[PDB]
Order: C-alpha cells, then sequence, then structure tokens
C-alpha cells in the first residue's frame, strides 16, 4: 500500500495473507474471508500455480514476522477461478480459495459482508485498501499490514485516466486525482472495504493499476457486487 | 524480441517469482512479475529460461 499508515491488530479481521511455498515461503497476495471456508481473492494471483498444495492462508495477522514454521495456517483445497477470466486488465479477475477446514470467527478473523444489488442509495464514501504490498514502485513486502483511505472515482472518470484499457462496468476504480495513495505490488487480492450503513462491504478486489499512486492513474479493482451471483453459486456445493 | 526485452512487472499488483534473460549478464535472472501483461521474456523457471535464451548447453 502506498501513502498509507500502519494498521492496528484486529482492525481488518477479514484480511488474510496468501503465501506460496514454492520455490520458498513468501507473501504472494492478499485476500478476504467471506465465508468460514471461503477466501475471495484475485485470479491472476495464481499465475503459474499448478496445484493448491503450495498455498497457505494466514488469518488474524498483523506483522508478516509473526509467520513461522510452527505458525498455524489454512491449507487450500481448491482454487476456483472465474470461467471467463483471461487477463486481469480485461476483467473477470476474481477467484475463490476453498480452505480445507473451517475458520473459527474471532475478533482477529471474521467474514466481511458482500455487497448486494438489492441495496438502497449505496454511496461509498469511507473506503479503505489494505495489504502488505510495496510502499513505492520497486519496493518490498511490508511487515505490518498497511491501510489507506482512498476515494472511489466514477467509471467514466476512470475510463479517461486509462485510455489504454477498457474500464468495464465489472471494474471499479479508486484514488486521488493527484495520487499519493493507492495499492501496490503485493496487495493484489486484497479487499477494498467500504462503510455502507455502519457495516463493512467488500466493494472491490485489488487487481491492477498503471504504476502505484501515480497522479491521474487510479487503482483498478474487481467490482465485487457484479460477481455476487457467481460467488454464491461457486460457494454452493 | 523474446530474449532481449527488459523484465516488466506489468500493471497487476501480485508478487509472482519469475525469470527473464539478462543480455548484459548473458544469463537468466529472477524478477517479480505482477500477474498480468508484461512481455515474452518471462519464464517460470531458470532452466526453462536458459533453455529458450541460454547459451549452448
Amino acid at each position: 500500500i502506498v501513502g498509507g499508515t500502519a494498521s492496528v491488530r484486529g482492525e481488518w479481521p477479514w484480511q488474510v495473507t496468501l503465501h506460496t511455498t514454492s520455490p520458498t515461503q513468501r507473501h504472494l497476495c492478499g485476500g478476504s474471508i467471506i465465508g468460514n471456508q471461503w477466501i475471495l481473492t484475485a485470479a491472476h494471483c495464481f499465475y503459474g500455480v499448478e496445484s493448491p498444495k503450495i498455498l497457505r492462508v494466514y488469518s488474524g495477522i498483523l506483522n508478516q514476522a509473526e509467520i513461522k514454521e510452527d505458525t498455524s495456517f489454512f491449507g487450500v483445497q481448491e482454487i476456483i477461478i472465474h470461467d471467463q477470466y483471461k487477463m486481469a486488465e480485461s476483467g473477470y479477475d476474481i477467484a475463490l480459495l476453498k480452505l480445507e477446514t473451517t475458520v473459527n470467527y474471532a475478533d482477529s478473523q471474521r467474514p466481511i459482508s458482500l455487497p448486494s444489488k438489492g441495496d438502497r442509495n449505496v454511496i461509498y464514501t469511507d473506503c479503505w485498501v489494505t495489504g502488505w504490498g510495496y510502499r513505492k514502485l520497486r519496493d518490498k513486502i511490508q511487515n505490518t499490514l498497511q491501510k489507506a483511505k482512498i476515494p472511489l472515482v466514477t467509471n467514466e472518470e476512470c475510463q479517461k485516466r486509462y485510455r489504454g484499457h477498457k474500464i468495464t462496468h465489472k471494474m471499479i476504480c479508486a484514488g486521488y486525482r493527484e495520487g499519493g495513495k493507492d495499492a501496490c505490488k503485493g496487495d493484489s487480492g486484497g479487499p477494498l472495504s467500504c462503510k455502507h450503513n455502519e457495516v463493512w462491504h467488500l466493494v472491490g478486489i485489488t487487481s491492477w493499476g498503471e504504476g502505484c499512486a501515480q497522479r491521474e492513474r487510479p487503482g483498478v479493482y474487481t467490482n465485487v457486487v457484479e460477481y455476487v451471483d457467481w460467488i454464491l453459486e461457486k460457494t454452493q456445493a | 524480441e523474446v530474449c532481449s526485452e527488459q523484465a516488466e512487472t506489468g500493471p497487476c499488483r501480485a508478487m509472482i517469482s519469475r525469470w527473464y534473460f539478462d543480455v548484459t549478464e548473458g544469463k537468466c535472472a529472477p524478477f517479480f512479475y505482477g500477474g498480468c501483461g508484461g512481455n515474452r521474456n518471462n519464464f517460470d523457471t531458470e532452466e526453462y529460461c536458459m533453455a529458450v535464451c541460454g547459451s549452448a548447453i
């Protein structure tokens, strides 16, 4: 995360850290707990990943340092990627990670509610992007989960910032006109939590963006509300 | 070309360990790929990268 500040323990209960063990153990992506056995994340995060056996999901984490050989984690039983996904830039960059066992909700790890097409007068004005990503193009994974308040920008306005891509309705952008704050390398898969009516809604999934926190270059996230039907369907037996 | 392009991470924000052929060094080297975009000089393993761009083995 760029232009943000250190988060406090237990602040973002739904935020997890996805690790890969190949070739060695390291933070690969972020992800959100939406079910006691379901992590919503980005499809491109598994680029190259042949088997979910090398995956590790760590809940209730604040400092990457907390991860050790003895540290408990959740194994992934199956990687579910949207059947229409081709290229993160084009959209459909969404994936479900089905854990082998269930999570026990606690103050340090809980599910974040999904948006609903049935919601009324939805106006997100309290959005936050979280993750252990870079703090500046060409950096390194952070130890402490970083957060940053970022304003949503309309699809139209964003379409103008990205004359190279086709910002579809299934995407959502966020960022200041002058930049300074945004998600960066390592935050993909992370949640884009926004306050609706005293309740947190997983509005978007960290997907991409030209550079990191560049002016007139907003972060692009997968627009979750547009996939709720997919999620419910895929989460169903 | 495929073995002469600079390692480009791409617009995606993931941490994917990959390999690219460095012309200066005359050998393959690691680099973090974002997950999407980039160019053909992007391989999963050192051996594969060397198999495509490496010298007479």
